[PDB]
């Protein structure tokens, strides 16, 4: 944002005084705008809006609609689970479900595992969700023809490195550079 | 007499430019930029180099 500084500059056109572009205004004139309903097409239900446009790009299409991409989600329902997506551990229901909630939060994995429902299915970290992941995305990779471990040792070694008493950090970390 | 108006003009003429200074220093304060031109906007107007 700012660090509390000077305002912004803007661009102008009548400083001087509106005596010197009297005559670069006066010879022009202004396309007219309109307030305009426009339907976005990145919107899969056609609703409708309206917003300010120049009435000469009526209706055209939504600059916006580019933004609008989404990354794929792999598919099953009554065999393809069973056959190619095989699990032991997680069922249907459990593993269509984080799916689902993994579109929803477009593979955020922090914020999936902060959602994934622990009263619906048990309890579980996020590096499970996305190992698991890993090897749904593997396994359809295969039909359609770094490491998690070390990931849990990195929680685990931050989590002892900040709880670390104060008096212990600043001995440790002088400790830390003296050799 | 002469003496003393003098000498009193001076003071008056000094108390007077300080504040004119402080004024001008006040006017100073205030932001002397808000907006620029079209042409200096636009046009990529210099680089960093």
């Amino acid at each position: 944002s700012d660090k509390k500084d000077a305002p912004p500059l803007l661009p102008s056109d009548t400083g001087q005084g509106y005596r010197t572009v009297k005559a670069k205004l006066g010879s022009k004139k202004v396309r007219p705008w309109k307030w305009m309903p426009f339907t976005n097409p990145a919107r899969k239900d056609g609703a409708m809006f309206f917003h300010w446009r120049r009435a000469a790009e009526e209706g055209k299409d939504y600059p916006f609609a580019r933004f609008n991409k989404t990354v794929q989600v792999p598919v099953y329902s009554e065999q393809e689970y069973q056959l190619y997506l095989h699990d032991d551990a997680w069922t249907k229901a459990e593993t269509d479900h984080l799916f689902d909630l993994s579109r929803r939060f477009d593979l955020r994995f922090v914020v999936i595992h902060d959602r994934y429902d622990h009263q619906q299915f048990k309890k579980r970290s996020v590096e499970d969700l996305k190992e698991r992941y890993y090897h749904i995305c593997a396994k359809l990779a295969n039909v359609r023809a770094f490491d998690a471990g070390h990931e849990r040792r990195r929680k685990e070694q931050l989590e002892r490195l900040y709880n670390r008493t104060p008096e212990q950090v600043a001995e440790e970390e002088y400790l830390l550079q003296e050799l | 007499a002469v003496m003393t108006a003098v000498r009193a003009w001076e003071f008056w003429n000094l108390k007077t430019l300080q504040e004119r200074e402080a004024r001008l220093r006040l006017e100073q304060e205030e932001a002397e930029l808000l907006t620029y031109t079209r042409e200096d906007a636009y046009s990529m107007e210099y680089v960093y180099e």
